[PDB]
């Protein structure tokens, strides 16, 4: 028996089950005029601030469509993010937050990341003994999301595929003997570092990104983030980190450890409003 | 087969050589003066109680390191404050 | 075979051996054990005559550092031992035993030391329902002149940490850091073995010479020494390990010395980024104070002329110093007994503190008209509640008082601050100088708000004191010419 | 909801009932939760304030026995939940101290300051009334004695804290620190409770 | 006598504890010169906290804790005092805030001189960091 | 408390030791307190007759307390005789009888741990059998005896159980286990029929 | 570190210092290397040890090596009036070893 | 069950779900709306000390529903392999609460199974105590096992342990 427990929930699928009571408070709660913004705040409570930032997640998480056109002509309906920012500016936490909510999301990191082990590597099969392709990072992620950390550290070498899955949605290999065109449909969200430490608000935006303008220019948005010293906003930030600190787990003891087991799997398989 | 021991020796001596070369590596000087020169002077005694087979070592294998220590680095500072320097550390290399 | 023991010149032997039943799982690479065996023999089929290929039959495993994983990440502590830790955990002086059972042949650099401890200690992982996970470990820079024991500080700490791996600056890859993809030379497939700060996973890597990071080996480590975690995609393979990991980086400000006169940017080649992860920076100086230089020479000499031998272990007998063992089995029962939160004062008194800290470096960058190289942000904030979280933990106590705030408030001052408080318009100061020197007369004084009333930031007067021209005697009401 | 604050105390209660439970460590009381205390009275003040609030309304406006009784219950069974809580707590502070005053009435009569001042209080009048009925009529057995029974008479024993000289039932003991006395079990049992000889 | 008093203490936390060797073991210590003001500032606090809450129950808020709030009202028991740049303000264990003494309307049955430990209470402002005080006692 | 949590109610056992020390055991005095025809002090003592102790001969077997034998057996001046069930005989036929059972226990003396300590740590050179060899056959009887004590446990009723035979120390190791989990049982049988 | 090229896999060499370890190592024209190569050697002059991260092969081998070197003025003259500092193209770590 | 049992203080505060029944008015004073009354047909979780007596007086108010601990999951999970599961995980006052639950409700074959499931784990637990270590001159097992029991069976093992660690020290003196 197979069972494909997914989505990082341990115990559902990543097809979750919709119960008809479910269905019907989706549809009350679309009939709220700011159901937006109260999906966008609720998408990371803990991370204080950010909401046109959150706002996009949300589109990105579940964007617009994809126009198949005639004589080989197709729009992409995935929506692209890149969000440059300064150094702990929650830039990191918003995409692991998005790989722990998203559906279909991969993780990567500019440093951590090869073309080949990207797109395709070509290797050889072991019960028949001879050459196959196997899936990068991205092709796995079709109809998913990519979350690429450190995106200003990515070789500039292996950049140009990327470039290429953003630009039209394929990729193609030609070695080996193997002349394949795969389909990677995925949405990618990008966070970025100033050229600098900091960014310089003194330069243009083309000088403190080390990317080239036709790499950004795919991307449907490109979020700037600056950790400018407030006192007031510094002051709201420190008190709801320290709420967040200061969170204790039900199940859980004041200066216990926080030990995990997982070990949820008690039966394998199946077994208006204003919030 | 020689392991030379450093049990007799003036701790006093040595501790204001190595605060002098301090105080003078900072005042008017760009010779660093570590810890690590500090051992140095250690060191060379040591090499000099194995050169004479010496299971210890004597008072000589001390004086000599310090002067050598002392005399390298006056050697590595200007001629302008070299003579100051001089005259300043004559009063360690007693005897020679 | 044990680096101590090899030949002089001569690479260390492999030799394979075979556990069996109760004995597998028992001990983890890196690990150092003693094997009571069997000297066996077996003819591998892969280039002599009659060759025979040797190996050892496991009978006996005696390690220090327990099972798989901490423990088997649970509690192997006998009663005896468990009692004792708690017993430890009561002694009111607690704080200054560990400070001083930290390096003790190093003299001095008791913030250092301080430090140490709460990186060894660490504060407490916390996971939020919503998914993102907050982490426990604390990363200390130590920049500083050379020959000022900061390898010697690394190497106690490599020795001291039940885990921990110590590494060289120049001898250091990004793919031999975390992971390295490697084909099986039999399958023909690709694998990945893990890196010198995956090896450390739960423990500390000592990075000595951290000036000489390749570019693109430094950078490699931005996501896991921050995310805890290492995202490899390479030839075919995509993963996600866990690499929850203290880093103790030992730097050095370029021209060798600080060279204080140059701008602290100048002095520092290390990005802001990179900076902004570190939740500890140390800056170590040589002061040249002859006094200083007189006990540390004297606690040289007696290290060097077997003194330190019988001092070290009278003091370790008197109870103020605790040897490598006990203490890391006391940072392995606390790390695995306590994970403290901060109560509300504690929350309102830090946040206090932070506002107070950026309103500092705000003012200071203003003054400057130039971004501190030195980054504090939120991570800081986290850092700081780590921090007390490691304090209380290695008291044992359930919840944090204020006490560790205050404790951590005066560590970051005493390194953060420190750091971020180096200084490298003149015409007003020169102005303010000589009209100073010329109407303020040599053996009189005056009021400050009479320097007030005649006139800005007035670090002119600050200089003057260093220069000893000037002294601020009745709680900075009162500058008197001191006479110069 | 309520009893947030009574659950916090019992568990912290319960906390200190594990730190005393493991081995025969003799600490001291953990620091009296006067904060916990005040809190949750304050939280009961409230409470009363509110019953009063609601039967004064009840009286001068026109509610149904249903929300007027209903509210009013609730609000009583939470002061019945946070007065028990308080009186578990209280409970389990008054049987430990008991332990110290019953172990150490031979012992030692001991940091108060963990202590709020009725508790100091019932410990001062408990260990006189431990001592009126160790002298009222069972004044021939010691009531506080040594629970373990006397399998051996004569035991050696060695002193730990030089105390000088200190006159016995019938001759005298010489406690001369590092020095081995032999002698009867029965006469020596307070000062080796009290700290003084050590070998069994 | 004053050298013949019991050394009273108070612990911060909840104590008010008691402390009780040459010609020269008369001399106070600096730690002493630290907490001479100390103590009569966690006195004050608790006559404060055991009198005013009781009698009249908006709290006292520690000046450090006055930095990121904007313009809200606050009460602060704090020992007035001039700075060196020689304009009012009140010191604390928590810091100091300079005062907007100002549109001020104090009790009129009290001296008022630097040094006494005063009940103010007014408006904070971040913008020029100034508590403009209206009410003190 | 006035009674410790650990003495709550199980017996310590020293107070097992102490209750078994008053057992009646025939011992051969060496000492002859026989004060003949032709001063001294007698025991008269309230725990226990004076009797026997006032007219012991020596070398003539009599019975006495157990404690106060072993009192005497501190100097030379007393000799414990091993009751009968301390022979190898008697520990070989009790062996056999309870490979023979494998649902009863043995017919020992409610005591017989207790005192095989006592006489070995005390009286060691009492026995004329083997002492390395009457240790481990006692041992023997031990681990069989907890063998069948966990076999019977695996049918832990609700209402009640019956431990026939079984030892006194057995069963002061085995009572805070045993009366705990009954009550449980029992507590769950009573909230189940509580109509 | 190298790739073996009769077994497939990564292997550690031990350098010059490695074949000095317990002798002694003489540099001549210390002055003209490459500095990224002069400094890979500060473990090895000070802590007398090198550790080696890379390609999965994690060690600390050991050199305890005697380090002698030759160096030329700036210019090719030693100017005396200056500092030493001034005369050589060196820093202060490698000069404290 | 006594009034001044820790445990029993403990287990009565544990929210448990439950719908309402009435329209009840002016409720709701930590239940996220304090004046704001509480609606008919309202599923909230409520301590069960507060519970119980709200399950009995009225149609009662409140209707209890079955709590996660007790679905018919958590049920066969027990009668599968009492061994291997980490009760604890569950809950840390699991059988007091099974307990009150079975006496509120009469539900015998909850009280059938957990009396089962109580008895094969006494078993384990009673072999893992009189498991005494002794030293040549704490094991894998026991303490992997350990972490699955809540307070009373961490209790009975305790006074367990604690007997046979005093006979075994007795006996070998
Ligand atoms: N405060 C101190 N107490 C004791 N020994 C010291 C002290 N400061 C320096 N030393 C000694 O000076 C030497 C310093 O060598 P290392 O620690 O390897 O170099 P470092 O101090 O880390 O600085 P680098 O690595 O050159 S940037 C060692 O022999 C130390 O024992
Ligand atoms: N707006 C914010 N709200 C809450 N936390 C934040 C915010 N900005 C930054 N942080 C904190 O900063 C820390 C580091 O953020 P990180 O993801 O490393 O940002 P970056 O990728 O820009 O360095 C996180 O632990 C996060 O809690
Ligand atoms: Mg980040
Ligand atoms: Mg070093």
């Amino acid at each position: 028996t197979v069972y494909p427990l997914h989505a990082r929930s341990t115990g559902v699928a990543a097809r979750q089950m919709l119960t008809d009571f479910d269905i019907r408070n989706i549809n009350k709660l679309s009939k709220k005029k700011d159901i937006f913004d109260i999906l966008s705040q609720s998408l990371a409570p803990s991370i204080y601030g950010h909401d046109h930032i959150k706002k996009a997640i949300l589109l990105m998480l579940m964007g617009g469509v994809e126009k198949n056109l005639e004589n080989g002509s197709h729009l992409r309906g995935d929506i692209n993010i890149l969000m440059v920012g300064d150094p702990s500016t929650a830039k990191s936490q918003l995409l692991r937050f998005v790989l722990n909510t998203a559906s279909l999301a991969i993780a990567t990191t500019g440093r951590g990341s090869s073309g080949v082990g990207l797109t395709a590597a070509v290797t050889t099969d072991r019960e028949t003994g001879e050459r196959r392709l196997e899936a990068g990072a991205m092709v796995l992620a079709d109809r998913g999301v990519v979350c690429i950390d450190e995106f200003d550290k990515m070789t500039d070498v292996d950049r140009v595929a990327i470039h290429e899955v953003m630009e039209q949605q394929t990729v193609t290999i030609a070695k080996a003997g193997i002349h394949t065109t795969l389909n990677a449909r995925c949405s990618v969200i990008a966070a970025a570092n100033p050229v600098f430490g900091q960014y310089d608000v003194n330069r243009d935006p083309h000088q403190n990104i080390a990317l080239p303008d036709s790499l950004l220019s795919r991307f449907d948005l490109l979020f700037v983030v600056t950790d400018d010293i407030n006192e007031i906003r510094d002051r709201s930030i420190s008190e709801h980190v320290l709420r967040t600190h200061r969170y204790l787990p039900p199940g859980y003891l004041e200066g216990e450890p926080v030990r995990e087991r997982l070990n949820l799997s008690l039966a394998v398989g199946e077994d208006t409003e204003i919030p | 087969k020689i392991y030379p021991k450093l049990h007799q020796m003036d701790m006093d001596k040595v501790s204001r050589v190595y605060a002098d070369l301090r105080r003078e590596s900072i005042s008017t000087g760009s010779f660093p003066i570590t810890v690590r020169h500090l051992e140095s002077i250690l060191r060379i005694a040591e090499s000099f109680a194995k050169m004479r087979l010496s299971e210890f070592v004597s008072s000589y294998d001390l004086d000599r390191a310090i002067k050598v220590v002392v005399d390298s680095f006056v050697d590595a500072q200007k001629v302008s404050v070299r003579r100051q320097l001089r005259r300043s550390f004559a009063i360690y290399t007693l005897g020679h | 075979e044990i680096p101590e023991l090899v030949p002089v010149g001569e690479m260390p032997r492999n030799l394979t051996m075979t556990c069996d039943r109760y004995l597998t799982n028992k001990v983890i690479p890196g690990t150092r054990v003693t094997i009571v065996g069997i000297y066996s023999i077996y003819n591998s089929k892969n280039s002599g005559v009659a060759i025979r290929t040797p190996y050892i039959k496991i009978l006996g495993i005696q390690s220090d550092v327990e099972t798989s994983s901490i423990w088997n990440s649970v509690t192997m502590f006998t009663e005896e031992e468990e009692e004792e830790f708690l017993q430890l955990s009561r002694n009111p002086k607690l704080y200054e035993i560990l400070t001083n059972s930290i390096a003790p042949s190093i003299f001095g650099n008791e913030d250092i030391k301080k430090a140490i401890v709460c990186l060894l200690m660490g504060g407490s992982k916390k996971i939020l329902p919503d998914g993102m996970r907050l982490r426990g470990d604390i990363n200390v820079l130590l920049l500083g002149d050379p020959g000022t024991a900061k390898s010697q500080l690394l190497k106690f700490v490599e020795k001291v940490s039940p885990i921990a791996v110590y590494t060289s600056g120049k001898g250091s890859s990004a793919a031999g850091l975390t992971a390295s993809v490697q084909r099986d030379p039999m399958t023909r497939e690709f694998y990945l073995e893990g890196g010198a700060m995956v090896l450390a996973d739960g423990g500390v890597v000592c990075i000595d010479e951290f000036d000489k990071m390749r570019d693109e080996d430094r950078v490699a480590i931005h996501e896991a020494m921050e995310q805890q975690t290492i995202s490899i995609a390479k030839a075919g393979i995509t993963t996600v390990l866990n690499s929850r990991t203290s880093v103790l980086a030992a730097a050095n400000p370029i021209y060798g010395r600080y060279d204080d006169l140059k701008s602290p940017g100048d002095n520092i080649d290390f990005q802001t980024t990179i900076l902004s992860r570190f939740d500890m920076i140390f800056i170590v100086k040589d002061d040249h104070n002859e006094e200083r230089d007189i006990s540390i020479a004297n606690h040289v000499i007696n290290i060097h002329t077997g003194n330190a031998n019988a001092m070290q272990n009278q003091q370790e007998e008197n109870g103020s110093e605790i040897s490598i063992e006990k203490m890391k089995r006391y940072i392995t029962y606390c790390r695995l007994k306590c994970a403290p939160r901060l109560s509300p004062q504690a929350a309102e008194k830090l946040s206090s503190n932070f506002v107070t800290i950026r309103k500092q470096l705000l003012i200071n960058e203003l003054e400057s008209t130039e971004r501190s190289s030195i980054p504090i942000t939120i991570r800081q904030l986290e850092a700081i509640i780590r921090i007390t979280e490691s304090l209380a933990k290695l008291e044992l106590s359930p919840i944090a008082q204020e006490r560790h705030v205050d404790e951590a408030i005066r560590l970051f001052q005493a390194s953060t601050m420190d750091a971020a408080s180096q200084d490298p318009s003149l015409s007003e100061i020169r102005r303010f100088e000589q009209e100073l020197k010329r109407r303020l007369p040599i053996g009189w004084s005056t009021s400050y708000q009479t320097l007030r009333r005649e006139f800005a930031l007035d670090k002119a007067l600050y200089a003057l004191e260093k220069h000893e021209t000037i002294q601020l005697r009745h709680q900075g009401q009162n500058i008197y010419r001191s006479g110069v | 909801m309520y009893g947030d604050l009574g659950n916090k105390l019992v568990l912290e209660a319960k906390r200190t009932k594990q730190l005393y439970a493991r081995s025969n460590q003799d600490v001291n009381l953990p620091m009296y939760h006067e904060d916990i205390i005040r809190n949750i009275l304050k939280e009961v003040s409230n409470l009363r304030k509110n019953t009063e609030y609601l039967k004064e309304q009840q009286q001068l406006g026109m509610l149904d026995d249903k929300v007027a009784k209903c509210q009013y219950f609730v609000t009583l069974l939470c002061m019945e939940r946070n007065k028990r809580c308080l009186l578990a707590y209280q409970r389990l502070r008054t049987d430990i101290l008991d332990s110290m005053a019953w172990n150490n009435n031979g012992l030692d009569l001991m940091d108060t300051n963990n202590l709020s001042h009725q508790e100091q209080e019932y410990l001062k009048e408990y260990c006189d009334l431990i001592t009126d009925l160790k002298s009222g009529d069972l004044v021939d057995i010691d009531l506080s004695g040594s629970l373990v029974p006397p399998s051996d008479v004569f035991i050696d024993v060695r002193v730990l804290k030089d105390a000088g000289e200190i006159q016995t039932e019938y001759g005298v003991f010489n406690l001369i620190k590092d020095s081995q006395f032999f002698v009867r079990q029965s006469d020596v049992e307070r000062l080796i409770q009290q700290g003084y000889l050590q070998k069994i | 006598n004053a050298s013949q008093q019991q050394r009273f203490s108070y612990n911060p936390h909840k104590m008010q504890f008691i402390f009780v060797g040459g010609i020269a073991g008369f001399l106070p210590d600096i730690e002493d010169k630290v907490q001479m003001f100390l103590t009569r500032y966690y006195l004050t606090n608790d006559r404060v906290m055991r009198n005013e809450n009781f009698q009249n129950s908006m709290s006292i808020t520690p000046i450090k804790n006055l930095l990121g709030r904007d313009a809200q009202n606050f009460l602060l028991l704090g020992l007035l005092n001039k700075n060196f740049k020689g304009n009012w303000s009140l010191e604390d264990p928590s810091g100091s805030v300079e005062i907007d003494i100002s549109q001020t309307i104090p009790t009129q049955g009290h001296y008022y001189v630097p040094g006494c430990m005063v009940l103010v209470e007014g408006i904070y402002y971040s913008v020029g960091n100034k508590f403009h005080v209206t009410s003190m006692t | 408390m006035s009674l410790p949590a650990h003495l709550q109610q199980t017996f310590s056992p020293e107070e097992i030791q102490f209750i078994v020390e008053n057992e009646p055991i025939k011992i051969f005095p060496r000492i002859t307190t026989r004060q003949k025809i032709r001063n001294h002090t007698r025991w008269q003592l309230i725990t226990t007759d004076d009797k026997a102790l006032n007219n012991m001969v020596a070398m003539r077997s009599t019975e006495v307390v157990l404690w106060i034998a072993l009192l005497l057996k501190q100097q030379s001046k007393c000799s414990i005789v091993a009751p009968q069930w301390l022979t190898t005989k008697e520990l070989d036929r009790k062996i056999q009888y309870e490979k023979t059972h494998p649902d009863r226990f043995s017919e020992l003396p409610w005591n017989w741990l207790v005192l095989a300590r006592i006489l070995f740590n005390k009286a060691k050179d009492d026995f004329h059998d083997p002492i390395h060899e009457l240790r481990g056959k006692i041992q023997d009887l031990r681990e069989i005896r907890q063998i069948k004590v966990l076999k019977g446990l695996k049918y832990l009723n609700e209402s009640h159980l019956q431990l026939d035979n079984l030892s006194l120390l057995e069963i002061n190791e085995l009572r805070p286990f045993i009366t705990e989990i009954m009550d449980k049982l029992r507590e769950i049988h009573t909230a189940s029929l509580t109509a | 570190v190298r790739k073996d090229p009769i077994t497939k896999e990564w292997t550690l060499e031990g350098g010059a210092l490695v074949l000095a370890d317990k002798g002694v190592c003489l540099i001549d024209e210390f002055d003209k290397m490459n500095d990224q190569d002069r400094t890979s050697i500060h473990e090895a002059m000070e802590q007398q040890s090198i550790s080696i991260s890379k390609a999965g092969i994690v060690t600390t081998l050991q050199a305890r090596c005697s380090i002698i070197a030759a160096a030329n003025p700036n210019g090719g003259r030693y100017n005396s009036t200056l500092p030493l500092a001034q005369n050589v193209s060196l820093t202060e770590p490698i000069l404290s070893r | 069950m006594g009034y001044y049992d820790i445990d029993d203080v403990l287990a009565d505060g544990t929210e448990f779900p439950c719908k309402f029944q009435y329209d009840i008015p002016g409720l709701g004073y930590l239940e996220n709306n304090p004046g704001r009354p509480i609606t008919k047909n309202t599923k909230l979780s409520l301590p069960l000390w507060l519970a119980r007596i709200l399950a009995i007086v009225g149609v009662p108010f409140v209707e209890l529903l079955p709590p996660d601990m007790f679905s018919t999951k958590v049920m066969n999970a027990i009668k599968t392999d009492p061994v291997a599961l980490d009760l604890h995980s569950i809950n840390s006052h699991f059988f007091s609460l099974a307990i009150k639950w079975i006496m509120l409700f009469s539900e015998k074959e909850l009280a059938n199974v957990v009396s089962e499931l109580l008895l094969q784990r006494a078993q384990e637990l009673n072999h893992h105590a009189s498991s005494l270590s002794i030293d040549l001159n704490t094991n894998i097992a026991t303490s992997t096992f350990l972490l699955k029991l809540e307070e009373m069976e961490k209790e009975i093992y305790k006074k367990s342990h604690e007997s046979y660690k005093d006979t075994k020290r007795w006996m070998f003196k």
